[PDB]
C-alpha cells in the first residue's frame, strides 16, 4: 500500500 | 464526448525548456488520474508519469526527476508537462491519456511532437513531380510532390485541398544531415490530367509555411 | 525494474486465421492490491495506441470477442481468434503494477495476402524549378506490391549509384494489403547535367526479369 | 491493386449531354463485365447498365434507352457513359463497378456527381466563424467556416491543410433557391487560438475556386 | 419488374447485440441458370457501397463471420450476430436475377449508445466580411449529443424566427457514437442591425431546462 | 438462357 499512489479510479474494482 | 488534445510540441535546443499542454473535455476531469506516455523515434512506448485526479500525487520516471514537472489545472480541464534540461533521449511524440476503473491508459490524445536538436528550423521547398516515362495508353497517371529539406517534423500533405484522397500515397520523412525529405504520390485518370488541375498542398506549421504546388506537364 | 519481453517482433497471418502474441515479464507483476495490471494496446497506422485488454483478460468496451488475453505471474498471451484487415498495426503489452511502468517492444501484425501484386513503378526527372535553384532530385515510386521483398537500385548511365539516395517505406493498412516504397536520388544541377540516362531498377517475385523505368535527359 | 476511378461529372442543363469515364487498373480489364450504378439525392441505389467484358452485350434501364450510350475502350482500360437528353431524374452520384464470379458489384469506384439543373455555376463565399459566447475557462474553443451560396456540389473543406483533423465536424450542404450552403466546425485547445493560426481550406472544383480563410478574433 | 421491399428503414442496436434486416421480392428471383443472385451491400458514412454477401448466403472475402445471409424464393434476411461500431451505415439488398435489376430501399444501422451526451452548443455572429457584402448569417453548432431527439429554435429579441433558417445533420460514425447538428439563420445586414439579441435554444433529454446560447449585437 | 446476357464471369460457378 502506498498512500501516494497516483491512480484515482484505476485500482478500484 | 471524451476528448484529449495535446499541444505545445516543437523544436528545442538541448538544455532548453518547453511546456506541453493537454486539453480535456467530455468528462469530469478532476475525477481521473492522467498520464503522459511518449513514443520514441524507434517507435518504442515509454511511460513518463501519472498524476492523481487532485494533482498532488505523482509517479514519474527517475530519468526525468529534477527536469520535468507534472501538474494540472482542474479549473481549466488542462494537464501540463513542463520540460527543462531537455536531452536528445527526450525526442518523442508525447501523448496524454486518461485512466479508468481497472485500466491505465483508457483514452488517448493524438500526440504532440517534441524534437530536441541543435539544428535550425527550416521551411520546405516543394517541387512538382510529373512524367517521366509513362505509357500514354495507361488509364491512370501517377503524379507527385517532393517536400525537400525541412526541419523539424511534421509536414502535412493534401491533394486538391482534400478533393483527391483515394489514390494517394504519402511516404514517411527521411532525415539526412539535419533536414527531412518527404514525398507524396497521387494517381488520377490520365484523361483528367493535365486537362484538369492537380495541386499538392503542403503545410509546415513549425515555420508557418504553406505551399500549393500545381503539377504541370514538362 | 520490470523488463517486458514481447515476441514475435512481427507476425504475417492470412485473413480469417489466428495469431498469438506473447509477453514475458522479468519478475512477478502482481500489484500490491492483488490485481495484475497487464494490458494490451493496438496502434493502427497513423493513429494513437488504443486499449484492447486490461487486467490480463478483460476486454475493453467495443473490443470484439476475437481478442482474448490470458496468463499469470510472468507469462501472458494475446490471442486473436481470426484476423481482419482492420487488425493491422503494432500490438504492445504493458505492465502497470510496479513503477516505473514498462511496455513490451511491440509486435507488428501483417496480412499474408492471398495473391501477389507487381509494383507500379514511376520515375520523375528534376523539375525546372529545382534545377534553377541548383539541385536535381530524381524520384522513383514503387507502388502497391506484394510480397514485401523487393530490391531497388539507381543507375546513372548504367552504373549503380549509392550516394545521395534516400528510401522511404509504407506498410499495409486496413484498405490496402499491399506495400509501397519511394526512393529519391539527389544530385547537383551540374552533376545531373554530366550524365544522360537515369534508371530506377527493381527486382520482385512477380517478374523473372528486372522491372525497369528510365529516362534520358534529352 | 484493383482500382476504379470515375470522372467527368458536373453541372449540365436539362436536355444537355455529358460523358462520364471510369478508369480501371490492377486487373485484366476485358476479362470482366462492368456496371454503372447511380445513387439519387434521396440516397436510393439504382442499377443503370451492365456491359460485357468484350463490350458488345449490354443490359440497361429502359428509361435510359435512346438517351445513354454504354461502351468501353479495352485498349485503354476505360469504361464510358455517354449521356444525352439529360433529365432531373438523372441527377445522382454515378459509380462504376466490376463483377466477379457469383457477384454483381464486387469492386466499386468513389463515384462522380452529375447535377442536371438550369441553375448557374456559382463559386462559394467563405466566411470565418469566431466566438461568440464561449466560456474563457473552457479547455477547448470551437471555431468554424461558413461556405455560403455555391453551385453545384461538391465542396471540400480541410483545416490547416489537413493538420487539424481530429476535432472536425463538416456538415452536409443544404440547397436553397439554387444555392448550397455548408458549414464546418473545428475544436482546438483554447490555449492555441488565437496564439496559433487556424485556417479553413475550401475548394470548389466546379468553379476552380480555392479559399484559405483564417479565423481571426472579433 | 421486381420490387424489393426492405425493412426496417433503420435499426438502433447496442454494441455486441444482434440485428436482422429483411428483404422481400415481389416475385421469385431465381435466375434462368438456377442460381439466386441476391446480394447485400453496406455503405459506410462517406464511402461507396461494398459487397458483403452474394448468392443469398456467401460471404465475400474479408467479410467477418458475424454477417450471415439466408432465405429463398422471395424472402431473405441479413443477420448480424454481434454489432461493432464499424458496422454503422446503410445496408442494401439487391437482386441481380431479373432485368431491370433492383435494390431495396436500405436500412440505416445505428448504435444505441450506453450513455447519454449533452450537446456542446456554440453560437457565431456574422463576420465583418459578410456584413460589408450586405448579408448577416448567424450560425449555431450543436455537437456530439446522444440521443438523437433534439429540438432547436432561433429567437430574435425573444421571438421565434422561422424564415431564413437552414438545418444540417450528421449521424454517427465508427469513431463517434454521438450526433451533431448545424443551424444557420441568414438575414440582410440591415435586418440584422434592427435587432439586439440573437439566441440558439435547444431542448434535449440531458437537461430539464433549455440549453441556450445567446449574444447581443453590442 | 439469353445469348446476349452481359455478365462475363458472374454467372459461372
Ligand atoms: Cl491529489
Ligand atoms: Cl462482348
Ligand atoms: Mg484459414
Ligand atoms: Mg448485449
Amino acid at each position: 500500500f502506498d498512500s501516494a499512489e497516483p491512480w484515482t479510479v484505476r485500482n478500484e474494482d | 464526448e471524451v476528448k484529449l488534445v495535446e499541444s505545445g510540441g516543437g523544436l528545442v535546443k538541448p538544455g532548453g525548456s518547453l511546456k506541453l499542454s493537454c486539453a480535456a473535455s467530455g468528462f469530469i476531469f478532476s475525477n481521473y488520474a492522467m498520464s503522459w506516455v511518449r513514443q520514441t523515434p524507434e517507435k518504442r512506448l515509454e511511460w513518463v508519469a501519472t498524476i492523481s485526479g487532485g494533482g498532488r500525487n505523482i509517479y514519474s520516471l527517475d530519468s526525468v526527476k529534477g527536469r520535468f514537472t507534472f501538474f494540472r489545472d482542474n479549473a481549466r480541464n488542462t494537464l501540463y508537462l513542463q520540460m527543462s534540461s531537455l536531452r536528445s533521449e527526450d525526442t518523442a511524440m508525447y501523448f496524454c491519456s486518461r485512466e479508468n476503473y481497472g485500466s491505465s491508459f483508457t483514452y488517448w490524445g493524438q500526440g504532440t511532437l517534441v524534437t530536441v536538436s541543435s539544428a535550425k528550423t527550416t521551411p520546405p521547398s516543394v517541387y512538382p513531380l510529373a512524367p517521366g516515362s509513362a505509357a500514354q495508353t495507361n488509364s491512370m497517371v501517377t503524379l507527385g510532390c517532393l517536400v525537400k529539406g525541412y526541419f523539424p517534423e511534421p509536414v502535412t500533405v493534401t491533394w486538391n485541398s482534400g478533393s483527391l484522397s483515394s489514390g494517394v500515397h504519402t511516404f514517411p520523412a527521411v532525415l539526412q544531415s539535419d533536414l527531412y525529405t518527404l514525398s507524396s504520390s497521387v494517381t488520377v485518370p490520365s484523361s483528367t490530367w493535365p486537362s484538369e488541375t492537380v495541386t499538392c498542398n503542403v503545410a509546415h506549421p513549425a515555420s508557418s509555411t504553406k505551399v500549393d504546388k500545381k503539377i504541370v506537364p514538362r | 525494474d520490470v523488463l517486458m519481453t514481447q515476441t514475435p517482433l512481427s507476425l504475417p497471418v492470412g485473413l480469417g486465421d489466428q495469431a498469438s502474441i506473447s509477453c514475458r515479464s522479468s519478475q512477478s507483476i502482481v500489484h500490491s492490491n492483488g490485481n495484475t495490471y497487464l494490458e494490451w494496446y493496438l496502434q493502427k497506422p497513423g493513429q494513437s495506441p488504443k486499449l484492447l485488454i486490461y487486467k490480463v483478460s478483460n476486454r475493453f468496451s467495443g473490443v470484439p470477442d476475437r481478442f482474448s488475453g490470458s496468463g499469470s505471474g510472468t507469462d501472458f498471451t494475446l490471442k486473436i481468434s481470426r484476423v481482419e484487415a482492420e487488425d493491422l498495426g503494432v500490438y504492445y503489452c504493458f505492465q502497470g503494477s510496479h513503477a516505473p511502468y514498462t511496455f513490451g517492444g511491440g509486435t507488428k501484425l501483417e496480412i499474408k495476402r492471398a495473391a501477389d501484386a507487381a509494383p507500379t513503378v514511376s520515375i520523375f526527372p528534376p523539375s525546372s524549378e529545382q534545377l534553377t535553384s541548383g539541385g536535381a532530385s530524381v524520384v522513383c515510386f514503387l507502388n502497391n506490391f506484394y510480397p514485401k521483398d523487393i530490391n531497388v537500385k539507381w543507375k546513372i548511365d548504367g552504373s549503380e549509384r549509392q550516394n545521395g539516395v534516400l528510401n522511404s517505406w509504407t506498410d499495409q493498412d486496413s484498405k490496402d494489403s499491399t506495400y509501397s516504397m519511394s526512393s529519391t536520388l539527389t544530385l547537383t544541377k551540374d552533376e545531373y547535367e554530366r550524365h544522360n540516362s537515369y534508371t530506377c531498377e527493381a527486382t520482385h517475385k512477380t517478374s523473372t526479369s528486372p522491372i525497369v523505368k528510365s529516362f534520358n535527359r534529352n
